[PDB]
């Protein structure tokens, strides 16, 4: 989601 | 206020809003999500209290930001309630509340709830 | 949706809110508290997704409302995060978070949270 | 408060 | 209260909850999932103001539900927080949160949010 | 969990509680006001998911507190839903509200919603 | 999840 | 309110 912190 | 909410703000998570106070309460800008690259960035619109105080207290504000863009359709909004309080180190502290789109067997969990704290820093 | 979600809409306390959903998913119109009379009117900015569905989802939305007026200044603010569901019997179902502007002593007890369930008639 | 219902 | 909260209730969804409200505030019983099959209960334990009221006002209550038992494990927890409103049509309204134990990067997406309204009938 | 949800846990305020997580889910003992006076213990009641790992998610629980002992009653309660995350730097990550028992006129205002994270430093 | 409506 | 921080 977009929103969300980095994925990494 | 205004003046002091007018800039760019950052949250714990790496997100990056930039925004504009109006003189009549409007708030208008772009929320950017982490990574930072071009398709990250959602346009928000809110409003904000011109007019807050001779006692300290904060400026109670608010904006949503549904996650549409030319790359990207989460199918939801989010709508930041919160203040700012300006100062050294000025911050919006807010809750928020993003739902989706669901059907109507889904929708009893539509909804997820989180607090973000925003600086300039 | 869009067209869907123009009009005029009223929750179970007697509120009327009416809104204009812009092509690109802006969300613009006016609150009006019960009662119904001319200072009552707060305006309201948010946002929709224009893009929604072959599931029958609801379209998610969200918008602000700041407490103040020419008449009227609540030093607050409120969200409303939901999703409209359109057919014969359309409605908007939302949760709020509701921010008042206080000191920092009593942030802890800034906000207030509810539901709405808004219909056409 | 304005977003509540009639006070009446 | 206690005496009007102890019984059965039933919610729009079609969940039944059993409570017993103790003398000194406690709340002990069962929340029963849709369908009604044995499987489908959980523990509640809560509390309530066993002291609430000259002006007609309802009584604060919440309790929470883990969902475990011996046939599911959701990992998840449910905490309802509202007030029992008696007489001929004596209800419970509630706000809730359900939060799902998550690893920290989808901890900021842990926490849903809800309200339901149960009736004894 | 269990073992390393027993304890005292602080939050930012300034509030203790000190808890005993039970075998089977059980979650009980008392909440400390600021200041940190006898008067200021109210008894905690709560469940939490006692079989959560592999991926190192958190622990979900949540508890109840009625603000009534023998020396207040605030007509209130509130409900922390949260998780617990062990570790050299556990904490348990919530959101709570707080419902106060109003007249059935101020029902939309008698639930607040904030965040707190406990420590046992 | 348990919480929800019946799935039906 | 005793959820509340010191009040001093």
């Amino acid at each position: 989601h977009p929103q969300g912190p980095p994925c990494k | 206020a205004e003046a002091g909410i007018t800039g760019t703000w950052y949250n714990q998570l790496g997100s990056t809003f930039i925004v504009t106070a109006g003189a009549d309460g409007a708030l208008t800008g772009t929320y950017e999500s982490a990574v930072g690259n071009a398709e990250s960035r959602y346009v928000l619109t809110g409003r904000y209290d011109s007019a807050p105080a001779t006692d300290g207290s904060g400026t109670a504000l608010g904006w949503t930001v549904a996650w549409k863009n030319n790359y990207r359709n989460a199918h939801s909004a989010t709508t930041w309630s919160g203040q700012y309080v300006g100062g050294a180190e000025a911050r919006i502290n807010t809750q928020w509340l993003l739902t989706s789109g669901t059907t109507e067997a889904n929708a009893w969990k539509s909804t997820l709830v989180g607090h973000d704290t925003f600086t300039k820093v």
